[PDB]
């Protein structure tokens, strides 16, 4: 029971991936287990985010 | 979207090519600066009369 969740933060984002982590820690169950990929990129960069 | 992307060198010559670019066209008198913007144009100001 794996969900594969994708996820983008700005690059310069700390607090709001330690909160995100902290989330997973607090949130986890033993039914299912988020399992997330994190990708930094430039967040004002269209290109980016598409890709 | 192929990552890396990687632009080809060409590109750049035929960007210079265009922004050097001056004509005389239907807009009147058409040149760019450097960033691309029209410089140089002249935009007829006109009133509607009764006629
Ligand atoms: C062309 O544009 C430049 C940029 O402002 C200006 O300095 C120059 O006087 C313009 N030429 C004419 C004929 O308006």
């Amino acid at each position: 029971n794996s969900i594969q969740i994708g996820g983008l933060f700005p690059r310069g984002a700390d607090q709001e991936y330690s909160a995100f982590r902290v989330g997973m820690v607090q949130f986890s169950t033993s039914e299912f287990r988020l399992t997330p990929h994190i990708d930094n990129l430039e967040v004002a960069n269209s290109f980016a985010v598409t890709n | 979207l192929a990552n890396p992307a990687v632009p080809w060198g060409q590109g750049v010559e035929i960007e210079r090519a265009l922004k050097q670019v001056q004509v005389e066209g239907l807009s009147g008198n058409i040149k760019f600066d450097q960033n691309g913007k029209r410089i140089n144009y002249t935009i007829n100001i006109m009133e509607l009369k009764t006629n």
